[PDB]
């Protein structure tokens, strides 16, 4: 499962 | 001076309904499970406050004394929905408040408001939005928001004059709705953090042809700390959320290598049938080609299903797979027939928006969009 | 061993697959959360079995090629209650059930029926009796059983049967049920009672068949109960279950046969009313006043709130104040399926009867004979 | 609360 790649976040 | 007053008992059941929703379950601060009743000159005022968040309905009643009483929440909701529809009489004497309602007498005890906090003034208006609006925008972009991470829990706010956006993020999807309201005092340029749950829950209820969202103005937009909300005889606060929500625009896809439109009914009926056999709902996978989607999931120890439907499709082929409620999340938001999904490869976000050559495909203009992230298919 | 290989209609499948499953246990034993798939001659028979229920249903398929086949039972049902109005294909391919209709295509993986259990066969038929009535009775008296395992012989329901009649009956030491039916007997006189749990009988019961009457297989002279199974079969049905080894209670002793006072009333009306003043209840208790012409419904305490209500009553005898678990009170109520209810008292401390009513004067009365009773134990007054 | 008068059991 990766995340929306929000920076920071992911 | 003590409370005494006639009120019908289907607009009395109705009001302490709608307050009892936003009274505390259980509360370290047992008082603060009360419900107030005022009786003023307009009639009767029922308030709830926890010191985060408030709601305050006015309802026309015959007052035959003027006053105030703090009862239990649960217990006058509970004895006014099973009440007759007779009127019902309400009295204070002493200690008790006696409420009688055709062959029905109710007594019960007072309770103490020494600790029991006031009400907040609610902001300046900042503009007025209608409601049926208001409902289906928070509505949208709640199912989005995390659960916790407090800066995931609320929904962002961001007012431009006479635009507003609203946003919500869990880090595996983000809704953002973008909406038109009218401006109460001057243009504003500002952003507030509100809480989804609060604010999804203070939007299903019923609000009255318009929403009157109080935020403040100028240089003091967000100052109070709160967000008021009005209706027609109503007011409601919330307690804004002090975190920084994450930069989101940045994730919008400016363009696509696949795009494919499909009736949302005809794919949610289907994604319901296929996901049965998904073990724990890991994942349902998606491979589009030619006029074709085919939907599967499963494994070979637990079960597998798959269904083919006719779907309007342009662009590189592909295979992408999601979580089955995340995807069903997403459908049931759009409110339109149809759906055109916006994809790059199986591993970077898919664009859902309400609904040409081989691409690629600049990305649709809209007021609503659904951004979710895939998982990987199995390997 | 050929492959299962069939088509039916998808209407027909649903409503069997639901109704057997059902009765299955959601297990230690992985594969007993199994159904049996057989084609025949006769068409498809759909089963269930874990060693001490068994369900069996026969319904119309086009058998395309005899054989047998066990899958999960949870997917079988959750995917055919999701399935379009179209027939559905059924196809046993190597280790997987290959499922089919409209554009949806699923596989399940068959089970290993190594270790599943054979069906028990049913004992000889003792009864037939009204399908309806018999599920009805079996919900009456199931409100009043135990539910610990802490002890047995007050979770199961007893069936007395008699050449005329079978009664039921249920306790839980707070409140007795007992409902007593016609049949008629396949083979005249007998006298016999057996012990079932009553929480798989009366699953059977809301299950439901789909004729008129249904038969009741226990035996027949001094071999009744001999199998330890209760059997029922109805047309396109059969089931069993396993027969609990407790003793009843003794419990026609406990059945008044006079009263010092009897009431009357609506049960609408008093039902409501009971779930009206028991709001202020904590936790425990409603409180009747009885007089002429009047009863006041009463409930609760200073600190956390008093109710009170008024209700007409047709009332003789000796008047009293008595009070009851509410709870235990509109069970019983909800039990009658009548329109008005009779109470039958004789003091504050004692059991009181329940009685469907029919169609007042000084004193004591005689018990009125009914085909249903629901005893109740009061709660002492503060 | 007294239980139903079984003997025994109560
Ligand atoms: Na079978």
């Amino acid at each position: 499962v990766p995340t929306l790649p929000l920076v920071p976040x992911g | 001076t003590d409370l005494k007053f006639r009120v019908v008992r289907e607009d009395f059941a109705d009001a302490v309904a709608w307050v009892a929703r936003s009274l505390p379950t259980r509360p370290t601060i047992p008082v603060l499970a009360g419900v107030l009743l005022t009786g003023t000159d307009e009639g009767l005022t029922i308030s709830g406050f926890d010191y985060e968040v408030s709601a305050e309905v006015k309802v026309s009643a015959e007052i035959a004394s003027a006053g105030s009483v703090l009862v239990s929440g649960r217990l006058l909701s509970d004895i006014t929905k099973a009440l007759p529809a007779k009127p019902v009489e309400v009295s204070v004497e002493g200690t008790r408040v006696s409420l009688t309602c055709g062959s029905a007498r109710f007594s019960l005890p007072t309770l103490a408001v020494e600790d029991y906090p006031a009400l907040p003034a609610l902001p300046e208006e900042t503009g007025v939005i209608a409601s049926d609006l208001f409902a289906e925008a928070i509505g949208q972009v709640a199912v989005a928001a995390g659960r916790d991470l407090p800066m995931l829990t609320g929904i962002r706010v961001e007012i431009s004059g006479e635009s507003v956006v609203l946003a919500a993020t869990d880090r595996f999807r983000l809704a953002v709705r973008e909406l038109t309201w009218v401006t109460t005092a001057g243009d504003v340029e500002a952003a507030v953090l509100v809480p989804a749950k609060t604010l999804a829950e203070a939007a299903k209820a019923g609000t009255g042809n318009q929403v009157h969202l109080a935020l403040g103005s100028g240089a003091s937009v967000g100052k109070d700390g709160l967000l008021g909300i009005r209706s027609e005889g109503k007011r409601s606060t919330t307690r804004l959320l002090d975190a920084e929500f994450p930069k989101f625009r940045q994730l919008l896809p400016a363009e696509h290598t696949a795009v494919a439109t499909i009736g949302v009914a005809e794919l949610t009926e289907a994604i319901k049938r296929v996901a049965l056999v998904a073990d724990r709902g890991a994942q349902i996978r998606m491979e589009f080609s030619d006029d074709t989607l085919k939907l599967s999931a499963g494994a070979d120890d637990v079960g597998r299903a798959e269904e083919d439907l006719p779907v309007d499709f342009a662009g590189e082929p592909l295979t992408i797979a999601f979580n089955p409620t995340y995807l069903t999340d997403g459908l049931g938001s759009l409110h339109s027939e149809r759906v055109t999904f916006g994809f790059t490869t199986p591993s970077r976000p898919a664009v859902l928006r309400p609904a040409g050559g081989s691409g690629p495909f600049p990305a649709a203009k809209t007021d609503y969009v659904y951004l979710l992230m895939p998982v990987r298919l199995p390997g």
